[PDB]
RNA sequence: UGGAGAGUUUGAUCCUGGCUCAGGGUGAACGCUGGCGGCGUGCCUAAGACAUGCAAGUCGUGCGGGCCGCGGGGUUUUACUCCGUGGUCAGCGGCGGACGGGUGAGUAACGCGUGGGUGACCUACCCGGAAGAGGGGGACAACCCGGGGAAACUCGGGCUAAUCCCCCAUGUGGACCCGCCCCUUGGGGUGUGUCCAAAGGGCUUUGCCCGCUUCCGGAUGGGCCCGCGUCCCAUCAGCUAGUUGGUGGGGUAAUGGCCCACCAAGGCGACGACGGGUAGCCGGUCUGAGAGGAUGGCCGGCCACAGGGGCACUGAGACACGGGCCCCACUCCUACGGGAGGCAGCAGUUAGGAAUCUUCCGCAAUGGGCGCAAGCCUGACGGAGCGACGCCGCUUGGAGGAAGAAGCCCUUCGGGGUGUAAACUCCUGAACCCGGGACGAAACCCCCGACGAGGGGACUGACGGUACCGGGGUAAUAGCGCCGGCCAACUCCGUGCCAGCAGCCGCGGUAAUACGGAGGGCGCGAGCGUUACCCGGAUUCACUGGGCGUAAAGGGCGUGUAGGCGGCCUGGGGCGUCCCAUGUGAAAG
């Protein structure tokens, strides 16, 4: 009976959620920015990537990404993004993407 | 993270140490990176340390950290000594 | 080195690949006769170039599927059909050798 | 530098051929016997089940408190209330818990071995280099209040600090899209756009110490891919539907049918696919003249597993032995709803077995984790303990002593043997007693110097009153196997194809060097025998190194597929083959 290094699994739960949450920010964000763009809506459509390019490299700064795994996260977005406006748009806002 | 320290290799009663590098979570007497040195405690023989001073040096220059005892034989052996 | 082999494209029936069959003769380890020994590897086409007949050499490579690990470096010789004939037969024999039916 | 053979098929012979013996080896067990030490080594079976204890924590120099003290303040006093300090308890937070220790159940597999690839990648702590930390907000435990449950534990309500979480800034720099250059797989630049930083703590308190942030490099540790090597059965010949490839996705640190949708119809196999059987692999180990054969036990490397089957969370790292969830089987508590376990960590118990150890001592050394340090924690480990289980060393005495005591043995009735053996004379002195008494240990820390180099000082021994040295000193354990041949060593008695022996051939039927006893003898000796197993002899699976007319063995004969093999001359290539250089071949052995 007891060793209080349950602590740790105590504390795994505190971090499961602050993940979690991070995470189901992203993915969400992400649809609504591609989303914006399979409607051509190239104004909202970068301001919303924009955001959740952001969402994601600040979830790389602690445990929650990290890595190139935010680095694919952004480009698959940030690609899907540009080809969705290639089908009839110009880049209105053309914030988040290079001239 | 490498260390530079003492692996046990004498027989029971009969201790003689191999001072070497090795990554700090190897078992103390298993694979080693490298082997710089060995000494006996008892000086049961007039040669009792020996070093190799450069690849102990060497080692240090990349963060080999050695053990508070490999580092007095590595000082005793002149490794440190910079005059 | 990437390993490099040379070998006989026995198929291309595949959308950008191509079967690539290379021996090597060697003496044999307790007998010391010298034996033939073959093995095929596919190899990765990727602009259904080479046809079979052509006697390539293969690259050792990042893998594009499981099998596939060589991507076929370059063109020696073609036409040669010696060899895919030969490769041929060697299969359509399998036919016998059971206790079913079919001429080999 | 290395190579021995013998016995047995016949009245006899040569040959063929099997069986057997002589050697070596052991994590052994068994019988008889048993004296001291050193070093090793010790569940081969039940990866059966496990009582009890101990086995991974640490940091007050990240933070705020609860309980118990002691002391000092604000008021004339009380009340309330402020500060300091000793002890203790957990909470939040950080790093460790992914190492270290255990096992070989599964696994015939890129699992392992070896050589390569990664322009397809990760790497906490450590080292080096470049640059930085400005402003602001939040929550949850602790604590306080209340509720449910037998219990494990559990729900709700209210406060709160931080190196906990968050938003803005700065952008050295990095990440992402698009373009351009170099490079050639996703490598390295470069431009616009967008996105992304930080944390404080300590003092000998304006400067140091320890931290934090971003980027580049190093070191170390990994992931993945490839060539070749890796047991038996063909009385297992066909196998495959994510199957084989494509496009596009998802996923990951990263490639990939890893997964998914759609498309093509492929992929593998007699060079043994598919199935079955067996097995952790290696360095090595035993044997062998070698080629080979056998093996993988101590130790070291890798892999796999943590009651059985799945699964993810947290993390630099886990699909996590002493973490989480679920299903199964089993033991335990139970107020009948429900809970609790997981020695293949150290000891230990029980079961199975021919058989395998102490519920020991210590953190003194070495190594590890956290800590600035002092320290703490280490059943890792260093030691002791049991067992002749193995190796090595050592004793049961040494010199004299009859022409040869006694007893037992034999005899040709003279004798001959045990035998210098004993007795006995002298000489050393294992055991045992007394005294001294270790090496292993010098660092961390402290002082001078500068917290560097360097110098000075102090503390520390489980083993252990051991090893070793000095003095005193007693004649003071010997067994076991064998004696027909192979194979060193023969004589009596008893037995009568019985009782028995026996590795093979074989002994015993009334004169037994073969059975049981005795005397004697041979061989080893704190051991000697036995049984089991591996190599050897066994050229008895033959590559080295065999055979097939009659000993075992030519297919009933052809035709011919694959495959194996292939005359003479010249030229190219350089796959095989040979040569030079170089890298790798860890340590142990
Ligand atoms: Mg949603
Ligand atoms: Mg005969
Ligand atoms: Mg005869
Ligand atoms: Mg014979
Ligand atoms: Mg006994
Ligand atoms: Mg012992
Ligand atoms: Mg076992
Ligand atoms: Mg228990
Ligand atoms: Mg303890
Ligand atoms: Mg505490
Ligand atoms: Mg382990
Ligand atoms: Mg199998
Ligand atoms: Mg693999
Ligand atoms: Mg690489
Ligand atoms: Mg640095
Ligand atoms: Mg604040
Ligand atoms: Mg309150
Ligand atoms: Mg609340
Ligand atoms: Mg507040
Ligand atoms: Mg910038
Ligand atoms: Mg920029
Ligand atoms: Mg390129
Ligand atoms: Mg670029
Ligand atoms: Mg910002
Ligand atoms: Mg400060
Ligand atoms: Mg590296
Ligand atoms: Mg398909
Ligand atoms: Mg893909
Ligand atoms: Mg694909
Ligand atoms: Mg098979
Ligand atoms: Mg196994
Ligand atoms: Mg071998
Ligand atoms: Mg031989
Ligand atoms: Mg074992
Ligand atoms: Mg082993
Ligand atoms: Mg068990
Ligand atoms: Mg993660
Ligand atoms: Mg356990
Ligand atoms: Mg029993
Ligand atoms: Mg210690
Ligand atoms: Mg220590
Ligand atoms: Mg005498
Ligand atoms: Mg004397
Ligand atoms: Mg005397
Ligand atoms: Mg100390
Ligand atoms: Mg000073
Ligand atoms: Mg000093
Ligand atoms: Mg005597
Ligand atoms: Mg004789
Ligand atoms: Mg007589
Ligand atoms: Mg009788
Ligand atoms: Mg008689
Ligand atoms: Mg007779
Ligand atoms: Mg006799
Ligand atoms: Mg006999
Ligand atoms: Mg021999
Ligand atoms: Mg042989
Ligand atoms: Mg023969
Ligand atoms: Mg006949
Ligand atoms: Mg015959
Ligand atoms: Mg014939
Ligand atoms: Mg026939
Ligand atoms: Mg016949
Ligand atoms: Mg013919
Ligand atoms: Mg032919
Ligand atoms: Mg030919
Ligand atoms: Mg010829
Ligand atoms: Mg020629
Ligand atoms: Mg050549
Ligand atoms: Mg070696």
């Amino acid at each position: 009976r007891n060793l209080s290094a349950l602590k740790r699994h105590r504390q795994s739960l505190k971090r499961r959620l602050r993940n979690k949450a991070k995470k189901s920010a992203i993915k969400t964000l992400s649809k609504k920015a591609v989303q914006l763009a399979q409607e051509g809506k190239a104004e909202e459509a970068l301001k919303i990537m924009r955001k959740a390019e952001s969402l994601i490299d600040k979830a790389a700064k602690g445990s929650t990404l990290h890595k190139n795994a935010a680095a694919r996260r952004k480009s698959r977005l940030m690609r899907k993004v540009r080809q969705l406006l290639e089908a009839a748009g110009a880049p209105l806002i053309g914030g988040g993407l290079s001239a | 993270m490498v260390k530079i320290r003492l692996a046990r290799f004498g027989s029971k009663h009969n201790p003689h140490y191999r001072i070497v590098v090795t990554d700090a979570r190897r078992k103390r007497d298993g694979k080693y990176i490298e082997k710089i040195g060995y000494y006996d405690p008892r000086k049961t023989t007039p040669d009792w340390l020996k070093v190799d001073v450069e690849r102990a040096r060497y080692w240090l220059s990349v963060g080999a950290q050695p053990t508070d005892t490999a580092r007095r034989l590595l000082r005793q052996a002149g490794v440190f000594r910079q005059e | 080195p990437k390993k490099v082999l040379t070998g006989v494209v026995v198929s291309d029936k595949m959308q950008k690949t191509v079967t690539v069959l290379v021996e090597r003769q060697f003496p044999h380890p307790l007998y010391g006769k010298v034996i033939k020994r073959s093995k095929k590897y596919l190899a990765h086409d990727p602009e259904e170039k080479y046809k079979l007949g052509d006697v390539v050499e293969i690259i050792e490579s990042r893998p594009i599927s499981k099998r596939k690990r060589f991507r076929v470096l370059r063109l020696v010789e073609s036409g040669r059909m010696d060899l895919v004939e030969k490769y041929l037969i060697r299969r359509q024999n399998y036919q016998s050798l059971s206790k079913r039916g079919g001429k080999a």
